[PDB]
C-alpha cells in the first residue's frame, strides 16, 4: 500500500461520517466530547468543527470544508462528499497506471466545464439532485469529445457528481440506484432531444419517491453555493492527490 | 569486507535521499507531506525544503543534503535536480561496482565525463548565455556522451556510458510527473536529438515533447554547469570514502 | 497459477540464467571443464550439449527447453552450441533490468528482432573467404553496429535495441575470463580499436600468442555458423521471455 | 467509536435471589452453634490478637469478619433491630 | 439501520430490564453493590439510575431524560425508561427488515398524535384524570390497534408494534403480583375490546381484573401525557442517531 | 433449548429452498453423489442431493415427499410453509405459550383454512380435453419451474396429457414416457405414440431440467381430473387466507388466538419468498396485497414482470393454481409443523 | 471465504471465474503470451490458444467448471472465439460484483445481461455489412459499448447502471488486444472512445502500431455470426453464474 | 443408529430403547420396564 490510497480512505471515512445527515431530512451524529458531553446533531456545517480529525488528509479536507463554509455559509457539507468520492474515482483510476496529474488536469477541465454549463441552468440553481444529474450527463458526453490522457478523469468526475443525488435517497429512505437513474434518465432528454429542453430542472422529490419539477416546486439553490461547492471540492481532491509521499522527521 | 559494505552504506543512504526529492522535480511536481516530530504535517513540492528540515544523520545522506544548499548558493535553482543526478549516477555506481571495478576508476572516468558535459551543455547554449531547459540539457548529455563513450578505451568507456544513462532521470521524472510515459517520450526524445533537434524536451503545459522554443523554458548555464559540477564532485566524493571511523 | 506474471519471467530467467552461467565458463580454448559424475560415469568434458547440457538440468521446464532448442545447433550447423546458451543467458539478464523499467515482454521480443536483423544485416558485411574472422571479434562489430542503429529507433525498442548490444558483448567478455585477462578492460581496449581504426577482425587472443588481431592469428567462425548463433539465440529469448505461465498440476 | 459498552450486568432473576439465600443459609450455619444453653463460643481474633469468648448473636454479627456482602447486610439490619428489645439475635439469623 | 441503531437499543433495553420490575405497588427491591462493601437496597427506580455509572451515551441520555421528567413532574419516572426501551425494543425488528430510521420515526411520531387522542377521551374531569393500572395502556394500544386497520402502509407494522408495546406496564404490573402475565393480558386485550369497557385494569395487589371505576385507581392526565410524549421522544431521539463519534471541543 | 435447535434447523432448510420459489426461483449447484454438475431450479432434487440428517428437518422432507407423492406440486409450499409455522412458533414459545398452546391453535387455523379455501377458487376447467383449456391453464406449473418458454412447453405437454385420455378419468402419469435424444433445437421437441415426449434438448443437462418440467406439467393434469377447482396463484390465494384467518383469530378470544393469528402471518410467507426473489421489496408488496385484498378483489397477486413492487390480478392473468394441490399443500404443512413442534430431546437410540 | 448462500455464493463464483479467466487472459490475440502447461508425463506444452488451455486445465471449483464447459462447447462448433468468450463472461462478472455488494439482487442483473444482449445482437445484425462481416480487433466492443451506454442512459430504472456497465465490461476485448502487445491500453482506448463518439464505427486497435486504425479498411475481419454467437454465448455464461445462489454439495 | 426416527411418547418404549448413561438410571429403567409387564402401562409414573 501507497500514501495516496490513506489519504483516500481519511477522506473517505469523514465523507462515511457526514454523509448520512445531509439533506433537509437527514439523521443526527453523537459527538462524544472528553469528559462524555454528548451533542446531537445533524448539519455537518457543526460535525466538521466539532469531529476529532487527526489524520492529515481529513484535517486538510476540514479546512477546505471551513474555508468554504466561511466563504459562504452554505453548502460545506456537500463539499465533503463530493470531494471525497473524487478521491475515491481517482484512486481507482491512478490504481490502473494513471498518473495522479492526468487525472489532477481531468478534473480541472471538468469542473472548469461544468460551470460553462451551470450558466446553462441558473435562473438561482434547481438545487435537489437536478444539477447534479445534468452535470453528470454533459460532462459523461464532454468527456468521450476530446481523446486525451484526461479523458477517463472526466467520465469519472461525472459519475462522482452524482454522489449527491445518491446519498440524498438514502436519507429519503426511497433509494439509491431506481431514483437517482429516473433521474440520469430525465435529464438525458434534456441534451439530446431539443423539444425537452425544460426536463432540466427535473431533480428529485424528497417527499414523495419520485423525480418532480423543482422550478415548477420552488426548491431552488442559490448558483453561488453549487459553483462554490463544484470549485472547492475540486481544489480539495486536487489538494489530496497531489501528495504522493510522507516524509518522516 | 568494510570498504565493499562502506561503499554500499553510503550508495544507499544517498540513494534514499534522492527517492525522497525526486517526484517533486518540475512545475507539476508532485507534494510531499512533512510529519514533524511535534505531529503537524505541511505541504509542499519544493526539495529545497524537504531536505533543509529532514533529520538525515547519515554521513552520504548529508553530504547530499549539502549539495542542494551549494547549488542554491551558486546557482540560485538547481535544487533538487542536482540531488537527483548526484543520486543516480550513485544508482549506476552500484552496477558498476558489482562489474568489480574500483573506485578510483569510476572518480577519475567521471570527471573525465563532465569535462566533455562541459563542452556539451556549452554548444547547446544560445550565447546572450541560456540553455534550453525542459529535459534537453540531459537527454543530450545522455545521447553525446554514449557517442563519446565509443571512442574511449579501457574501463573508462564503461563508467562514462554510465554517466550517459544516468542522465536519462531528470528527463524520465519531468515525463512521468508531467503524466507522460517515461520510457517512450525518453527514447523518442533520444530519436528526435539524434535527428538533430537540440531544443527539444517535455513541455510540461501542453503535456508532451516539443521543439519550438517559445513555451519552452530557457536556463542560463550556471544552473545546469553548475549541477553537473557540484554533483560529480560530490560522487567523486562519495565513491572514494571508505571505513567511516569513530574517533 | 502460482507465481504467474511479471514475477514469473524473473523465475523463468533465474531459471535460464542457471544453465548459461554454468556454460558461460567453458567457452574459449581455455574453457575449464566439468565433471560428468552420474550413478556411473567420472567424464570430464568441456563440449557442449549432450556432453553438458542434455545430461544435467531439470528444473523450471526452462532449463530442459535451453537444452531442448540447443538441440538445433549442433548435429546441425557445425558445432557452435556453447555460444548461444551463453547468448541467450546474457540477453534475458539484459531483459532482467529491462523489465524492471516496466517494458512488456513482447516490446523486448521485438527489440531483439530488430537487433537481431540488424546485426545479421551486419555480420554478411564480414564475409571474407563464408567466413567472419574473430574469435573474440565478431560480436564486437555487430554489438558497435546495433549499438548505433539503437538511437534510430523511437520506440521502446531502442532500450531492447541496447540491452542486445551490451549483451552481445558477453561473447568476448567470458573469453576474456577463462583466461588471466580482465574481462572488462580487455573487451573494450579491443573494442575501442574496431573504432578509431576499422579492423572488425581485432578480437581477444584467448591464447596469450600476443596479437590481438584475429585475422592472422586464423581463428576464423564459418559465417552460417555465426548466423545461427545470433539468431538461434534470439529465437530461444523470444520463446522464454514470451511464455507467462508454467502449470503442473 | 467512543464509549460503545453496556456494562453492569450481574445476577439476573434467580442468579440474585441464589446468592442472597445461600448468603443467609451460610450466616445461618455460622450462628447455628451459639443457640441456647451448651451452645459454644465463638473466638473473634482481633488484629492485635486480642481473643474474645463471645457465645452471643449481638457481638459476633457486630465485630466478626463478614466476607458476603449479603451477609454483611444481614449482619447490619440484625444488629440494629435488637436494641429495641434487648437481646433476641441468633434467633433471627436462624 | 445499521449497528448504531442496534447499540443503542441494547443500551436501553439494558437500562429498561434493570428497572422493569421496580414498578407498581407490589415493587421489588434491588441491591446495590459498591466498591469497597457494597449492599444497599432499594426499590426506587431514579436513586438505582443515579447511582450506576453506564458510560454509554445512548444510556446516559436515558437516564438524563428520566432525571429530567423526575424533577418535572415527579411521578411516572420509571414508566418513561420502560416505554422507551419497549418502544425501542419493538423498533429493532424492523431496522432488521431494512426498514429506515426515517420511516420509523415517521411512524411513532404518527402513533403518538393518536397516542393523545384517546386519552383526551378516556378522561374523568377533576384537569383530568385517566384510569390508572393498566386500563389506560391497554386502551391507548386497543385504540392504536384499530385506528391502523386503515393504514395502507409500509408504516402499519411499526405502528401496530408501538400499539402493543404499550403493554409492558400491565406485562410488570401481572407479573409483580406472581400471576401470569400471558393468561391475563389475554383478558384485559379481551375486555377492551368492548364499548364501555376501557377502564378495566389491573389490580396491581392481587393480580386479578378490576374495573378502574371499581378500584378507585386514577393518574393526573398530565403525568400520563408527559409519560408517552416523553416516551416516544426519547425513542425517536435514539433511533435518528446514526453515529457516535470523536468530539474535541 | 431443545426444541429451539430442531425450528433452528427447518428454518435452515427451508432457506435452501426458499430461494428457488417463484418462476424467479435461483438456480443452485447440487453436486451430485457421483460429482456430476446439473445447475437445477427445482427444489425437491436439491433435498435428494441435501440428504438432510438432522432429524428433526428429515420430517419436514417427508411430508414434502408425501405431498410429492399424493400429488405432484407443492413441493416447495410444504418446506418454505412449514418452514414459517416453526419460526413463528419460536417467536411465540418465548412469550411463554407451550408447545401444546400454540399446537392446537394451528390445528384450528388449518381446519379454518380447508373450509375458506373451496370459498377461494376462482375458475375451473371446464373441458379437460380442449387443447388451449389444457395448455393455457397448464401453463403455470412449468412457468413458475422453467421461466422462458413457458407456453411452448405448455402446449407439447397438453397435447400428450389430452392424447391419451380415457372417457372417465385414469390418467396415468406413468403412461407418459419422456425420451431425451440427445439432439439440439429444444423447438424440436414432439409428442409420439401411451404417448411419448421425444425433449430433444442440446446438451442433456438442460433437458433433464425440462424432463422435471414435465413431470411438474403432467402432475398437473393428474389432479386437475381429480378435483377441477382452480384458486388464483401467484400469493392471491395466500393473502387471502392469511386476512380471513387472522380475523377469525381476531373474533375468537383465548390462547389459541396467537397462534391462529401466527399461522396467518405463516401464509404471508409465500409472497415475501416470491417477491424476495424478484428484486422487489418484501414488504412494499405484502402492504400493497393486503390493501388491495381488503377492498374485496380476492384475486390480485404479485406482479413478477414489473420492477418495482405491483399488485396484478392473476384470473385475467391466467396464473392460477390447483385446489387440492394446496389443500394437500397446507394439511402436510401443518402436519409437519406440529410434528416436529411436539417432539422434544432428541434421543439416540440403543443398538439393537 | 464465506460462500454460504446469496451474495457470499455469488462473490465466490465471481472470483473464481476471475481466476479461470485470468489463467487464459494474455493467450487472447494474435500475437499473446504462450503458456507452459505440463501434464503427468512430463511433456512440455506450449500452446497460445485458449482453446488447448482450457481442455489441458484442471477445474476443480463448480462455477469455473461451467464457465470452461460452455468455453469447450462455444470452440467444438464454432472454433474461433473461445478465449473471448471466457473473457466477456469474466468480465461481466466483474463489473457487477460492486454491484450484487448491496442487494441489487441476480434477478435483475439477469434481467440485464439478456436485453442488453438482444439489444446488442440487434445493432450487429443491423450494422453489420457484406458473410456478413464486421470489423474485428476492437471496433465492436468499442460500439457496441457506446451504443450499450447511449441506450441505457434512456432508461428509467435499475437497468441504467447494470447495462452501463454491461457496457463498460465489453472494451475488456479491445483492453487486452493491446494489453498483450503492450500498448499502454489506457490510451489507446482513450483515442477508440473518442473517435467512437465523433464517427467510425470499425475503428479499432491496431497490432501493427500502436495507434488505432480503422479495422474494416485494414480486412481485420470478423463474421458477424461469430460475434453473435460469442456475445450470446458469454452473457448465458455469465447470467448461469449471476443464477447460482448455493453449492449443494452432496455427503457422500 | 441408520437414522430411523420414532415418536414415542410412553415410558415402556423410551426406557427399554434409550442411551441412558448413567448407571443408576439404566437400573431404575432394567427395573422399571420390568415392572409393567404384570399390570399393562404404569410407567412414566413410576419414574417420577
Ligand atoms: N426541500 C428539498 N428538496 C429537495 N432537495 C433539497 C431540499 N432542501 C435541500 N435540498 C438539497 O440538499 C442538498 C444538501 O443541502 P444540505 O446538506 O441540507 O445543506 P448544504 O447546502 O449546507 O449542503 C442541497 O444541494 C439541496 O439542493
Ligand atoms: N516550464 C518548465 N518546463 C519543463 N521543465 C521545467 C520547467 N521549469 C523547470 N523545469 C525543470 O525543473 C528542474 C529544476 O528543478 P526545480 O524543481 O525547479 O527546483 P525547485 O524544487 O527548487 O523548484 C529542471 O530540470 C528544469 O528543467
Ligand atoms: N584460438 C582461439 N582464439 C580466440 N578465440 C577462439 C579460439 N578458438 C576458438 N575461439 C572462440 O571460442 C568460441 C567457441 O567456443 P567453443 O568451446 O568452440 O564452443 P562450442 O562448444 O559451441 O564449439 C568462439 O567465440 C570462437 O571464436
Ligand atoms: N435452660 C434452658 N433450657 C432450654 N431452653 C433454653 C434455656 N435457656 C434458653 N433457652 C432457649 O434458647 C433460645 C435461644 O436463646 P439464645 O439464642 O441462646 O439467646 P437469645 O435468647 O438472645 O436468642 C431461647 O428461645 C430460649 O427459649
Ligand atoms: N394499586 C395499584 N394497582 C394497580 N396499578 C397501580 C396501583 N398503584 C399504582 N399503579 C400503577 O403503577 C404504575 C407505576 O406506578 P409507580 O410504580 O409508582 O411508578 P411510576 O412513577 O412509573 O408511576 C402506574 O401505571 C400506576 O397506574
Ligand atoms: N407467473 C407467475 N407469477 C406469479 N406467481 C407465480 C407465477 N407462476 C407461479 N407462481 C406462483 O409461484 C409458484 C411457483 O411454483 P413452485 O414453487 O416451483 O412449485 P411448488 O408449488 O411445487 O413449490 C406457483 O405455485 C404459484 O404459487
Ligand atoms: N490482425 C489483427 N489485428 C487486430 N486484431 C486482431 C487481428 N487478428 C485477430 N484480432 C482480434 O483478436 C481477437 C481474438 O482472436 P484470437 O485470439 O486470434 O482467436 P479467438 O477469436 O478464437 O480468440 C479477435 O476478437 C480479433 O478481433
Ligand atoms: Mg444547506
Ligand atoms: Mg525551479
Ligand atoms: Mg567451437
Ligand atoms: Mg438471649
Ligand atoms: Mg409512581
Ligand atoms: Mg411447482
Ligand atoms: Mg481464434
Ligand atoms: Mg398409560
Amino acid at each position: 500500500e501507497t500514501i495516496r490510497s490513506q489519504n483516500v480512505m481519511a477522506a473517505a471515512s469523514i465523507a462515511n461520517i457526514v454523509k448520512s445527515s445531509l439533506g433537509p431530512v437527514g439523521l443526527d451524529k453523537m459527538l462524544v466530547d472528553d469528559i462524555g458531553d454528548v451533542t446531537i446533531t445533524n448539519d455537518g456545517a457543526t460535525i466538521l468543527k466539532l469531529l476529532e480529525v487527526e489524520h492529515p488528509a481529513a484535517k486538510v479536507l476540514c479546512e477546505l470544508a471551513d474555508l468554504q463554509d466561511k466563504e459562504v455559509g452554505d453548502g460545506t457539507t456537500s463539499v465533503v462528499i463530493i470531494a471525497a468520492e473524487l478521491l475515491k474515482n481517482a484512486d481507482e483510476l491512478v490504481k490502473q497506471k494513471i498518473h495522479p496529474t492526468s487525472v489532477i488536469s481531468g478534473y480541472r477541465l471538468a469542473c472548469k466545464e461544468a460551470v460553462r454549463y451551470i450558466n446553462e441552468n441558473l435562473i438561482v440553481v434547481p438545487g435537489g439532485g437536478a444539477v447534479e444529474a445534468a452535470l453528470s450527463i454533459y460532462l459523461e458526453n464532454y468527456a468521450t469529445s476530446m481523446g486525451s490522457r484526461e479523458q477517463l478523469a472526466i467520465a469519472e468526475f461525472a459519475r462522482s457528481l452524482l454522489v449527491i443525488p445518491n446519498t440524498l435517497a438514502v436519507n429519503a429512505a426511497q433509494d439509491s440506484t431506481d431514483l437517482v437513474a429516473k433521474l440520469r434518465a430525465f435529464h438525458n432528454e434534456a441534451q439530446v432531444n431539443p423539444e425537452r429542453k425544460n426536463l432540466k430542472w427535473i431533480g428529485l422529490d424528497l417527499s414523495n419517491g419520485k423525480p418532480r419539477d423543482n422550478k415548477q416546486a420552488g426548491v431552488f439553490e442559490p448558483t453561488i453555493v453549487k459553483v462554490k461547492s463544484l470549485k472547492f471540492a475540486t481544489e480539495a481532491a486536487i489538494t489530496i492527490l497531489r501528495i504522493d509521499d510522507l516524509i518522516k522527521l | 569486507d568494510k570498504p565493499a559494505q562502506i561503499r554500499f552504506s553510503n550508495i544507499s543512504a544517498a540513494k534514499a535521499v534522492a527517492d525522497a526529492i525526486r517526484t517533486s522535480l518540475g512545475p507539476k511536481g508532485m507534494d510531499k507531506m512533512i510529519q514533524d516530530g511535534k505531529g503537524d504535517v505541511t505541504i509542499t513540492n519544493d526539495g529545497a525544503t524537504i531536505l533543509k528540515q529532514m533529520q538525515v544523520l547519515h554521513p552520504a545522506a548529508r553530504m547530499l543534503v549539502e549539495l542542494s544548499k551549494a547549488q542554491d548558493i551558486e546557482a540560485g535553482d538547481g535544487t533538487t535536480s542536482v540531488v537527483i543526478i548526484a543520486g543516480s549516477l550513485l544508482d549506476s555506481c552500484t552496477k558498476l561496482l558489482q562489474k568489480g571495478i574500483h573506485p578510483t576508476i569510476i572518480s577519475e572516468s567521471f570527471q573525465k565525463a563532465l569535462e566533455k558535459g562541459i563542452e556539451i551543455l556549452t554548444d547547446m547554449s544560445r550565447p546572450v548565455a541560456l540553455i534550453a531547459g525542459g529535459g534537453a540539457p540531459e537527454i543530450e548529455l545522455a545521447l553525446r556522451l554514449t557517442e563519446y563513450s565509443r571512442t574511449l578505451s579501457g574501463m573508462e568507456s564503461y563508467c562514462v556510458r554510465a554517466f550517459a544513462d544516468a542522465m536519462e532521470v531528470i528527463p524520465s521524472t519531468l515525463a512521468e510527473n508531467a503524466g507522460l510515459n517515461p520510457i517512450s517520450t525518453v527514447t523518442e526524445l533520444r530519436n528526435r536529438h539524434a535527428q538533430g533537434e537540440k531544443t527539444a524536451g517535455i513541455n510540461v503545459r501542453k503535456g508532451g515533447i516539443s521543439n519550438i522554443l517559445e513555451e519552452l523554458v530557457v536556463q542560463p548555464l550556471l544552473v545546469s554547469v553548475s549541477a553537473l559540477t557540484l554533483a560529480t564532485e560530490t560522487v567523486r566524493s562519495i565513491l572514494k570514502i571508505d571505513d567511516v571511523v569513530n574517533t | 497459477s502460482r507465481l504467474m506474471g511479471l514475477e514469473a519471467l524473473k523465475s523463468h530467467i533465474m531459471a535460464a540464467k542457471a544453465v548459461a552461467n554454468t556454460m558461460r565458463t567453458s567457452l574459449g580454448p581455455n574453457g575449464l571443464d566439468k565433471m560428468m559424475v552420474d550413478k556411473d560415469g567420472d567424464v570430464t568434458v568441456t563440449n557442449d550439449g549432450a556432453t553438458i547440457l542434455s545430461m544435467m538440468d531439470v528444473d523450471h521446464q526452462i532449463a530442459k527447453l535451453m537444452v531442448e532448442l540447443s538441440k538445433s545447433q549442433d548435429d546441425e550447423i557445425g558445432d557452435g552450441t556453447t555460444g548461444v546458451v551463453v547468448l541467450a543467458g546474457a540477453l534475458l539478464e539484459e531483459a532482467e533490468q529491462l523489465l524492471d523499467r516496466g517494458i512488456h515482454p513482447i516490446r523486448i521480443a521485438d527489440g531483439y528482432e530488430q537487433a537481431a536483423r540488424v546485426a545479421i544485416e551486419h555480420l554478411d558485411k564480414i564475409s571474407d573467404s563464408r567466413v567472419v574472422y574473430g574469435g573474440g571479434a565478431a560480436e564486437i562489430s555487430c554489438a558497435l553496429a546495433v549499438s548505433q542503429e539503437a538511437d534510430k529507433c523511437p520506440t521502446l525498442e531502442q532500450y531492447a535495441m541496447r540491452a542486445f548490444a551490451d549483451a552481445l558483448e558477453v561473447i568476448p567478455m567470458a573469453l576474456s575470463e577463462n583466461s588471466g585477462m580482465n574481462p572488462i578492460q580487455t573487451m573494450t581496449e579491443v573494442r575501442a580499436r574496431q573504432v578509431k581504426e576499422m579492423n572488425p577482425a581485432l578480437g581477444i587472443d584467448c591464447l596469450h600468442k600476443g596479437t590481438n588481431d584475429m585475422k592472422q592469428q586464423h581463428v576464423i567462425e564459418t559465417l552460417i555458423g555465426k548466423k545461427q548463433q545470433i539468431s538461434l539465440a534470439t529465437q530461444m529469448v523470444r520463446m522464454i521471455l514470451k511464455i507467462d505461465d508454467i502449470r503442473k498440476p | 467509536v467512543k464509549t460503545l459498552n453496556p456494562k453492569a450486568e450481574v445476577a439476573r432473576a434467580q442468579a440474585a435471589l441464589a446468592v442472597n439465600i445461600s448468603a443467609a443459609r451460610g450466616l445461618q450455619d455460622v450462628l447455628r452453634t451459639n443457640l441456647g444453653p451448651k451452645g459454644t463460643m465463638k473466638m473473634l481474633v482481633s488484629g492485635a490478637g486480642d481473643i474474645k469468648l463471645t457465645k452471643d448473636g449481638n457481638v459476633l454479627l457486630h465485630e466478626m469478619q463478614i466476607q458476603h456482602p449479603t451477609a454483611s447486610l444481614i449482619a447490619k439490619v440484625a444488629t440494629a433491630q435488637d436494641d429495641i428489645t434487648g437481646d433476641g439475635t441468633t434467633s433471627n439469623v436462624l | 439501520g445499521r449497528k448504531v441503531q442496534s447499540g443503542n437499543i441494547n443500551a436501553a433495553k439494558t437500562i429498561a430490564d434493570i428497572i422493569r420490575t421496580c414498578l407498581g405497588p407490589k415493587s421489588m427491591m434491588k441491591m446495590l453493590l459498591d466498591p469497597m462493601g457494597g449492599i444497599v437496597m432499594t426499590n426506587d427506580g431514579n436513586a438505582i439510575l443515579r447511582e450506576i455509572q453506564v458510560q454509554h451515551p445512548a444510556a446516559k441520555s436515558m437516564i438524563e431524560i428520566s432525571r429530567t421528567q423526575d424533577e418535572e413532574v415527579g411521578d411516572g419516572t420509571t414508566s418513561v425508561i420502560i416505554l422507551a426501551g419497549e418502544m425501542l425494543s419493538v423498533a429493532e425488528h424492523f431496522l432488521e427488515q431494512q426498514m429506515h430510521p426515517t420511516v420509523v420515526i415517521s411512524a411513532y411520531r404518527k402513533a403518538l398524535d393518536d397516542m393523545i387522542s384517546t386519552l383526551k377521551k378516556i378522561s374523568i374531569p377533576v384537569p383530568q384524570l385517566v384510569p390508572g393500572g393498566g386500563a389506560s395502556e391497554m386502551a391507548v394500544a386497543h385504540a392504536l390497534t384499530e385506528k391502523s386497520k386503515a393504514m395502507t402502509g409500509v408504516e402499519q407494522w411499526p405502528y401496530r408494534a408501538v400499539a402493543q408495546a404499550l403493554e409492558v406496564i400491565p406485562r410488570t404490573l401481572i407479573q409483580n403480583c406472581g400471576a401470569s402475565t400471558i393468561r391475563l393480558l389475554t383478558s384485559l386485550r379481551a375486555k377492551h375490546t368492548q364499548e364501555n369497557c376501557e377502564t378495566w385494569g389491573v389490580n396491581g395487589e392481587t393480580g386479578t381484573l378490576v374495573d378502574m371505576k371499581e378500584l378507585g385507581i386514577w393518574e393526573p392526565l398530565a403525568v400520563k401525557l408527559q409519560t408517552y410524549k416523553t416516551a416516544v421522544e426519547t425513542a425517536v431521539l435514539l433511533l435518528r442517531i446514526d453515529d457516535i463519534v470523536s468530539g474535541h471541543k | 433449548e431443545a426444541v429451539y435447535r430442531n425450528i433452528q434447523a427447518c428454518k435452515e432448510l427451508a432457506q435452501t429452498t426458499r430461494t428457488a420459489y417463484g418462476p424467479n426461483g435461483m438456480n443452485k449447484m447440487v453436486i451430485n453423489h457421483l460429482e456430476k454438475l446439473f445447475v437445477t431450479n427445482d427444489a425437491a432434487t436439491i433435498l435428494r442431493e441435501l440428504e438432510v440428517q438432522h432429524p428433526a428437518a428429515k420430517m419436514i422432507v417427508m411430508a414434502s415427499h408425501m405431498q410429492e407423492q399424493e400429488v405432484g406440486d407443492g413441493t416447495n409450499f410444504v418446506l418454505v410453509f412449514a418452514g414459517a409455522l416453526l419460526e413463528l412458533a419460536e417467536e411465540l414459545l418465548r412469550i411463554g405459550l407451550s408447545v401444546s398452546e400454540v399446537i392446537e391453535g394451528y390445528e384450528i387455523a388449518c381446519r379454518k383454512a380447508h373450509e375458506i379455501l373451496p370459498n377461494l377458487v376462482c375458475c375451473s376447467a371446464k373441458n379437460l380435453r380442449d387443447i388451449d383449456e389444457v395448455s393455457s391453464l397448464l401453463r403455470t406449473s412449468i412457468m413458475s419451474k422453467q421461466y422462458g418458454n413457458e407456453v411452448f412447453l405448455a402446449k407439447l405437454i397438453a397435447q400428450a396429457c389430452v392424447s391419451i385420455f380415457p372417457d372417465s378419468g385414469h390418467f396415468n402419469v406413468d403412461n407418459i414416457r419422456v425420451c431425451k435424444i440427445l439432439g439440439s433445437g429444444i423447438s424440436s421437441s414432439s409428442v409420439l405414440h401411451i404417448s411419448t415426449i421425444v425433449l430433444r434438448g442440446s446438451t442433456d443437462n438442460l433437458m433433464d431440467d425440462i424432463e422435471r418440467a414435465v413431470d411438474d406439467g403432467v402432475n398437473t393434469f393428474k389432479v386437475l381430473t381429480r378435483d377441477k377447482r382452480l384458486v388464483p396463484g401467484g400469493g392471491a390465494t395466500e393473502i387471502e387466507l392469511a386476512k380471513q384467518i387472522t380475523s377469525y383469530g381476531e373474533t375468537c378470544p383465548g390462547l389459541e388466538q396467537y397462534a391462529i393469528k401466527k399461522f396467518a402471518e405463516a401464509f404471508e410467507a409465500i409472497p415475501r419468498a416470491l417477491a424476495e426473489n424478484s428484486g422487489v421489496k418484501a414488504n412494499e408488496v405484502i402492504s400493497k396485497l393486503y390493501a388491495v385484498h381488503q377492498e374485496g378483489n380476492k384475486n390480485v397477486g404479485l406482479d413478477i414482470e414489473a420492477e418495482v413492487p405491483a399488485v396484478k390480478d392473476m384470473l385475467e392473468a391466467g396464473i392460477l393454481d390447483t385446489y387440492l394441490g394446496k389443500y394437500w399443500a397446507i394439511k402436510l404443512a401443518t402436519n409437519a409443523a406440529v410434528t416436529v413442534l411436539r417432539v422434544d430431546q432428541i434421543i439416540m437410540a440403543k443398538p439393537a | 471465504t464465506d460462500s454460504s448462500q446469496g451474495i457470499p455464493q455469488l462473490v465466490s463464483n465471481i472470483s473464481a471465474c476471475q481466476v479461470i479467466a485470468e489463467a487464459v487472459r494474455t493467450t487472447l490475440g494474435p500475437r499473446g503470451m504462450d503458456k507452459l502447461i505440463v501434464d503427468g508425463r512430463g511433456k512440455a506444452t506450449i500452446s497460445n490458444d485458449g482453446a488447448t488451455i482450457l481442455k489441458l486445465l484442471d477445474v476443480v471449483h463448480p462455477a469455473a467448471k461451467t464457465l470452461v464447459d460452455i468455453a469447450k462447447s462455444q470452440d467444438a462448433e464454432v472454433g474461433d472465439g473461445t478465449t473471448s468468450v471466457t473473457l466477456l463472461a469474466a468480465e461481466f462478472l466483474k463489473q457487477v460484483k460492486p454491484y450484487v455488494e448491496e442487494g441489487l439482487h441476480p434477478q435483475i442483473i439477469i434481467r440485464a445481461f439478456r436485453t442488453a444482449t438482444q439489444l446488442a445482437v440487434n445493432k450487429i445484425k443491423e450494422i453489420a455489412v457484406t458473410d456478413s462481416v464486421v470489423a474485428g480487433g476492437g471496433a465492436i466492443e468499442m460500439e457496441l459499448s457506446k451504443y450499450l451506454r447511449d441506450y441505457s442512459r434512456t432508461i428509467p430504472g435499475k437497468q441504467q447502471l447494470l447495462i452501463g456497465a454491461y457496457a463498460k465490461a465489453l472494451e475488456i476485448i479491445p483492453r487486452q488486444l493491446c494489453d498483450n502487445a503492450g500498448f499502454d491500453a489506457t490510451n489507446i482506448l482513450n483515442k477508440l472512445r473518442a473517435r467512437h463518439a465523433q464517427g467510425g464505427t470499425w475503428y479499432g486497435v491496431d497490432i501493427n502500431n500502436e495507434d488505432i486504425a480503422d479495422n474494416f479498411e485494414a480486412f481485420v475481419w470478423e463474421p458477424a455470426m461469430v460475434r453473435i454467437n460469442a456475445l450470446t454465448a458469454a452473457s448465458e455464461a455469465a447470467c448461469l453464474i449471476v443464477s447460482v445462489d448455493e453449492t449443494i454439495k452432496n455427503p457422500r
